[PDB]
């Protein structure tokens, strides 16, 4: 097989049709299903795989208690074909409390981060063997995209950050060839905080939309040049900003260059993508909690800082049902790159005190040129009934 | 729990000041240690704190890039060095425990409230002699 | 940055009587809120956390209530010990952990 | 691999020999097995797979309660190699409360229907990625075959209904290339069991409205033309129906006899004779039998059955059934499956509703007798 | 891949070294393992598979009760790679209460027998699709080898019997090409009853050693000529006879042509094979119950009816531990056909009233030219503890 290149144009998307759902938490109530969080989807040339950071335990288990902590020695990157729930036969790809993965066209690259908070190790595992590793450069929770990396002509790119979350962070973009780190670029341009980038191939470049945990409720864009490792960055101009928390749509605003400061602090991993000057994007329906999930196209919302003309709205999870992270992934169709996205559907602690564990289902949608209808595909588990 | 701080300070502008806080045995393994300011007529103002396993320190917007917070379990003392002092910084500085044990890189901090406070160190910043 | 606001600034109240101190947040802080007493010149003293849980050293006469954007500290019968500044403070999810400008509970008399 | 064409003649069938059974409900009593309904079987060129619409839950589970509703956001199309029961390692192919699947000779096509009843989406998932989608055109429960589609020279065909308003979608590698509205005299057309009949595809469906005779839809892949009619057999295939003494049929019209409601079933031509399978009871889905009706494809008055086989005796529940076609060395065999529904609402002993399957294949060789019911004891297993 | 031919000579066997064990009943005490009986082992050119007639249920289940009946509509032929216990992910190959399987060098053939006792159907499933079927010719429990068939140049052969067990039966040998029955030969020569043949390739022929349920405690040999479908038959001449029950070794005898009449009635599926005039064979250690299991070489015991010189004895399961069926299977080594054998280790009803179910583990041994030691590899489950 040749290295991936994504040279095909992006599909004429008119909205997202449903593609998959796991029911992991519904199955957990009578099954040995893994406790997870920070799930993501990535695909080899033949089929898609779901990944998640497993809390080193099944859900109906003593070890599922206090699984709300995001960093422990036991977290491992679970991998399955998409839709196969994470049952006990699931492969733990690597030790990891933060990670990213991507098939380069020849084999899987995983970036698996683990260790002490003050001194984490990132392990680059390519073709199923550890090829490289790099130590935390700012000694303050080395962390990565919690979603697919992107590879073009073999050079995978992964955005990694170190340093303070509610303050000025140090971010580097690692260029990886068959797991060997070939180059590293420090973040440049005007993005002031850059957590958890959802990347998508945008040949010849890779583009990523991230989480400003510090000052932006608008999302930062990182625009990465694979042929010369140059980085530039900016923000999602849409007046309908993608992060959570944010000001409501009546009062929110954005800037193409700066964090908009409006409810800037904290955030949620999300996504958006360009469609000429229009921007497709997905966000929680609520602006102060990760309840619901919606997607829409904002007319000129990629280029114009003042635009609030949404069109093609779709509820994916209604405003009563919890969501969580979400992330674009790209699927190479016959003659265009489709943009799919996933939504983590977090359940349990600390919002739902009815159970001792915290876990997630996922639901996955793909861009469609064809028509589509309506629905709501929440997690669906009844936490009043299942194991506390 | 008990905390005791360095005596009062008088300092020249542009200089640094290094307030110390000796906490009781094992404190830095259980509670985030934090520094909270009180300007003479004003309200309380958190400067930052240090996480009680990793020793990672997090600072408030107004002080980030000029305060340093550090701690040593050999002496169970924590220190705040405040740089580029100006008369605005004339305040009482309290060290305080924060119940927050841990930081989720996604969900932020739980329980960041201050059950135990040091006696407070008066810092004064003036060109007068 | 969430902005805490307290009213009234100077809650003048007589001894033995009840006092109630109001605190507002510029957005919902859930129940992630605390109240600190402060005698003139002493370090602050935690009274309430989680908007209603009393802290370790706190007598029955102090009780906290509310959730979301509005909160109240109730002082059921003031002893001479209680005339102090009271600071509100959110601890909801993310920095900065802003305090209120504080309410001075003055002794009311003729 | 080349696209499938089914150009081979149909096998000299003399009846159906047993081929597979799942025991899904017997295994569920001590195992993490999925709750399903509307199962079906379809095959790649190498091996057969069983599909089902999983209720988003295992059976010994809190989420198995009230699994009698046929449309929820949680329904997903489970897929396994045939005979591997639906255990937790089963792949959920797509979100779906109605579906159809077929390997085109290169890769799987799934047609996965989900959404609000008034506004459903159909998703065409081909080679494991969503290639196309189409919205409910009559805003009243878009629905499909609950069984295999058929593909000839790559153009898969799936019958879909809304409202009734019925369209046949012609799909190439998941891209909808054409759509034909239903034509000829079939007046209601749910749940078509299709079978390749090169150069065409033919399908036998469920008339939920006026026929207890089954509608035939005869689909012309080379020009997308559709024609339709009914199973002429005086022994009509649907349930409910009038008993064999008093039943009749018409080659063109719904026979009106106990017309309303129905069950998904099948039949196929063997010259003028018709092979067909039906519930043994005429007012409930108890039992299952198959037989050949002499001239029952061409002649509206025929009731000469021969080669009867009980598959599930009249005491034991069945459910849907559907032909699938298997490309043998020198002829297309016709196999069929029977859903063996158990639990609610007929069996109040348990809170769940699920199915086993049993699967039979056409044989030129001799065969004997039996009865292969579901076999679970609902008095004992988890309520 | 070419059709199998077994043209290679048989290995210089000096005894059998251990090869595999399943622990199915030990794992059943905390696991979803299938209830089985009549297990067998057969191999594709790359790896060996274990088969069994699953009672349509797991063991820790309500449906495991009364699993002592050998014929029900629910019995299915389970298939796994050898050593993978029969867990819920096991493929049910076909509906079957009696069966035989064999890879022909291109694909699996299964002969799957099911139906009413008076009117059973045999289904020939080849390359995973039903290719042929044949109805019970004597209307009295059509039945087959409960072990591997053998295929030479594509023509698989399966011995099938119909009619009375404690009386004159009708036996046919079916010649099957890609599942299509191409020929059928009625049993000929002097074997008077022929159940459950354990076959082994003996190029140019196939040879099989069976169970005389009627008059022989000596085992019948069926010698099958693939190139002209001719059948001849005889008995294991060894004075140490292989069946159970049998007279003890002091008083037992055999005949090369006739059932020896000594404790003739009833039997157990077993095996033996020629090594020039010597006969390797395996039998229960007890002569009135299927307790223990031993193997040995009898000097001239293939040619001489009076021989009782055993050598190379091996206990496989000691005289205190239950066995059951056993069956030779053949494995094509680099330059010789090895003979392996398996032993069903039956546990539970009706001998062990401590549990309601009946199931089996297996253990598997292979012929070795090299040295080997001693042991005893019983089932190993504690039925006093596990689910009743
Ligand atoms: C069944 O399934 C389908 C598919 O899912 C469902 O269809 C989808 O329905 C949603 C409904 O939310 C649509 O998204 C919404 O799109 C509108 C924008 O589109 C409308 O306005 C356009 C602009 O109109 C102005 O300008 C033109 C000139 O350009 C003038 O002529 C007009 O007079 C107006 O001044 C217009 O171009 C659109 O027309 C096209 O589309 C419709 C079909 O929708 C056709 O009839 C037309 O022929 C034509 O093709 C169209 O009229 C947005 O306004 C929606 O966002 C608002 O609503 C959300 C809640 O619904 C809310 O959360 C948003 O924040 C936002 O509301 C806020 O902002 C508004 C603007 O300031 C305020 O008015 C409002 O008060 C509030 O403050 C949303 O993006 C999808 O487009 C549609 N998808 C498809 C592919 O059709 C269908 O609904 C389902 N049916 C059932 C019964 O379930
Ligand atoms: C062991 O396994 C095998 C394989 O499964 C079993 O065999 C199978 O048994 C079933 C029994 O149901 C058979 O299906 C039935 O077929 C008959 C039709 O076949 C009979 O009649 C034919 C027509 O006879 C008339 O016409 C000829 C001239 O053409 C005249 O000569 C006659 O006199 C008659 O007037 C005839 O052609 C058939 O002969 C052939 O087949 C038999 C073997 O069956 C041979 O002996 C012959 O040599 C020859 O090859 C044959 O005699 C149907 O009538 C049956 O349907 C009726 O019965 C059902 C219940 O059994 C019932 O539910 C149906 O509704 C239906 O009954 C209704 O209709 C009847 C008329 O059709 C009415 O009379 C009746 O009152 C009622 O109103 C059914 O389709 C399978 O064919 C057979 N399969 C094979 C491959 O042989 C075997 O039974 C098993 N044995 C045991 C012990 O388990
Ligand atoms: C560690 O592991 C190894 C490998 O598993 C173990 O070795 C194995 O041990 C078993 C023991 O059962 C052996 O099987 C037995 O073989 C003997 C036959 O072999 C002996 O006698 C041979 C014939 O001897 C006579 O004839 C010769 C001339 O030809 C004369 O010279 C003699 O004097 C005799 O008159 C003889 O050829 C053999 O010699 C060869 O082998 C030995 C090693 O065994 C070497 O020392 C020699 O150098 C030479 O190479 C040998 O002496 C059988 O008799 C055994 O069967 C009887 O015993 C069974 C119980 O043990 C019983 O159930 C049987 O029914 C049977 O008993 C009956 O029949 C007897 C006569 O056969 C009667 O006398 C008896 O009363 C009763 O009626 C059995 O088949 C394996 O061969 C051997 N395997 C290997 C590869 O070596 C080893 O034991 C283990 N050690 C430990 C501590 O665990
Ligand atoms: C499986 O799913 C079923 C449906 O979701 C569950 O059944 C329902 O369970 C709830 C909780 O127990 C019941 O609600 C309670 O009802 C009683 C009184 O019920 C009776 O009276 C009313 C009159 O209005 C009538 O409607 C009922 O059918 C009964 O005759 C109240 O006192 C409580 O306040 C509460 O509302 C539902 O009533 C019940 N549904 C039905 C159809 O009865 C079931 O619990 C689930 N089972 C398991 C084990 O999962
Ligand atoms: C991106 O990578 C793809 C492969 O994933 C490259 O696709 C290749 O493009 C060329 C030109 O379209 C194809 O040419 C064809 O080749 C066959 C021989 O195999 C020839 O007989 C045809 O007439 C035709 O010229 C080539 O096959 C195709 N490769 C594959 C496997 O499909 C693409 O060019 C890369 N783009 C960039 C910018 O790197
Ligand atoms: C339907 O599709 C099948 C393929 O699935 C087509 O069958 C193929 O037809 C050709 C021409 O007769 C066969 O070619 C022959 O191959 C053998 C070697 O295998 C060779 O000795 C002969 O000289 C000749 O080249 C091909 O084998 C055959 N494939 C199979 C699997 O049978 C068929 O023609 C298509 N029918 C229609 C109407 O399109
Ligand atoms: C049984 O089947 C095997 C295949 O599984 C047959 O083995 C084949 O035997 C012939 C004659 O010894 C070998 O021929 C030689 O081939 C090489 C080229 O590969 C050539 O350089 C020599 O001059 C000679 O022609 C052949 O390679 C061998 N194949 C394999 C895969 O081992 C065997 O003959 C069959 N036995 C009977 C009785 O039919
Ligand atoms: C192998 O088989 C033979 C035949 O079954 C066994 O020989 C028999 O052994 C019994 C004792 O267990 C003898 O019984 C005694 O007979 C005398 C005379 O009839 C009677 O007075 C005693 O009260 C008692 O019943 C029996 O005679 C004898 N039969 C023969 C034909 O020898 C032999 O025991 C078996 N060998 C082993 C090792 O088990
Ligand atoms: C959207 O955001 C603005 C800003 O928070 C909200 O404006 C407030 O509106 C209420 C009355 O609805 C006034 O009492 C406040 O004074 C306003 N706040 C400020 C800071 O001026 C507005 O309500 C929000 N809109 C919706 C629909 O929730
Ligand atoms: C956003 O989500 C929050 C959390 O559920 C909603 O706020 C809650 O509202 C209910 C009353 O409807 C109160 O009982 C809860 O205490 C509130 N929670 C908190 C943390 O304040 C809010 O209504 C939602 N708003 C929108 C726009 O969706
Ligand atoms: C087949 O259908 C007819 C019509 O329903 C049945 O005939 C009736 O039978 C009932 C008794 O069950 C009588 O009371 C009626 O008078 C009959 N009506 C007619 C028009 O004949 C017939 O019984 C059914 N056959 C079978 C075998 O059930
Ligand atoms: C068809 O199935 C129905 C349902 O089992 C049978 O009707 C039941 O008959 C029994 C008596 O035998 C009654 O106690 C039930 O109340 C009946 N149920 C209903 C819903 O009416 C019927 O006998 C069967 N008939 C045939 C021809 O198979
Ligand atoms: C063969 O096996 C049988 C069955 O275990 C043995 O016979 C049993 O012997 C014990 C005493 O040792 C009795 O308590 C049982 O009642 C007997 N059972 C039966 C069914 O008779 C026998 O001893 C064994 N003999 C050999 C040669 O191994
Ligand atoms: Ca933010
Ligand atoms: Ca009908
Ligand atoms: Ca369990
Ligand atoms: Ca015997």
């Amino acid at each position: 097989a040749e290295y991936r290149n994504w040279s095909k144009p992006q599909c004429d998307i008119t909205g997202f049709a449903p593609f998959s759902k796991d029911n992991s938490i519904r199955l957990s109530a009578g099954g040995d299903i893994w406790v997870t969080r920070e799930p993501y989807v990535s695909c080899d040339p033949d089929k898609c795989y779901q990944f998640a950071l497993g809390q080193g335990t099944t859900l109906n288990n003593v070890h599922s208690n206090n699984t709300v902590r995001d960093r422990t020695p036991y977290r491992t990157l679970l991998m399955n074909e998409l839709g196969v729930p994470f049952h006990l036969g699931t492969k733990q790809v690597c030790i990891a409390w933060s990670s990213s993965s991507c098939h380069d066209g020849k084999a899987w690259l995983h970036v698996c981060i683990t260790g002490d908070d003050k001194n984490a190790t990132a392990s680059f595992i390519y073709n199923g063997r550890l090829v490289d590793s790099v130590v935390s450069w700012s000694k303050e929770i080395l962390r990565t995209q919690e979603s697919e990396c992107v590879c073009i002509n073999g050079t995978c790119t992964v955005v990694m950050t170190d340093g303070s979350a509610s303050g000025k962070a140090d971010t580097k973009i690692l260029f990886i060839e068959e797991g060997k780190i070939v180059h590293t670029s420090t973040l440049s341009g005007s993005a002031q905080h850059v957590e958890e980038c959802s990347c998508y191939p945008r040949y010849p470049g890779v583009r990523c939309v991230c989480r400003d945990n510090w000052k932006g409720s608008n999302r930062p864009i990182v625009d990465i040049n694979i042929k010369d490792h140059s980085i530039v960055s900016s923000y999602v101009c849409s007046g309908l900003v993608g992060d959570t928390p944010r000001k409501n749509d009546s009062s929110s605003s954005s800037h193409c260059l700066d964090p908009n400061n409006e409810e800037g602090g904290h955030g949620v991993k999300g996504w958006a993508f360009d469609d000429g000057n229009d921007v497709w994007m997905g966000r929680t329906i609520n602006e102060t909690s990760r309840l619901g999930y919606e997607t829409f196209k904002v007319i000129e919302g990629w280029s114009n800082p003042k635009s609030k003309l949404q069109i093609n709205r779709q509820v994916i999870v209604d405003r009563g049902n919890r969501s969580g992270y979400s992330g674009i992934f790209s699927v190479e169709g016959k003659s265009c790159i489709n943009r799919c996205f996933y939504v983590e559907l977090i359940r349990g602690r600390k919002e739902e005190t009815e159970v001792l564990w915290t876990s997630n289902s996922i639901v996955v949608f793909c861009g469609t040129s064809g028509t589509y209808g309506t629905g709501s595909w929440p997690d669906g588990a009844d936490l009043n009934l299942m194991p506390i | 729990v008990q905390l005791v701080q360095s005596g009062a300070e008088v300092k020249r502008p542009g200089s640094s000041v290094r307030v110390s806080c000796k906490a009781s045995e094992g404190t830095f393994n259980k509670y985030t240690l934090t520094w909270v300011r009180q300007a003479p007529g004003q309200g309380l103002e958190w400067m930052g704190g240090i996480i009680p396993i990793s020793g990672i320190a997090n600072y408030a917007q107004k002080f980030q890039g000029r305060v340093a917070i550090t701690a040593d379990e050999s002496t169970t003392t924590a220190y705040m060095e405040l740089s580029s002092l100006r008369s605005e910084d004339s305040a009482v500085y309290y060290c305080a425990t924060a119940v927050s044990d841990y930081f989720n890189r996604d969900l932020g901090w739980e329980d960041y409230y201050f059950p135990f406070w040091g006696q407070g160190t008066l810092v004064t910043v003036a060109s007068a002699s | 940055e969430i902005v805490m606001t307290q009213s009234p600034a100077t809650l003048s109240v007589s001894p033995g009587a009840r006092a109630t101190l109001f605190c507002r947040a510029s957005r919902s802080v859930s129940d992630n809120l605390a109240w600190y007493q402060q005698k003139p010149g002493q370090a602050p003293r935690l009274l309430i956390f989680g908007a209603s849980t009393r802290a370790t050293g706190v007598p029955a006469r102090f009780s906290g209530s509310g959730s979301g954007t509005q909160f109240t500290l109730t002082i059921s019968s003031l002893q001479s010990e209680d005339f102090a500044v009271y600071y509100c403070q959110h601890y909801n999810i993310w920095p900065p952990w802003t305090f209120g400008q504080g309410t001075k509970v003055e002794i009311k008399r003729t």
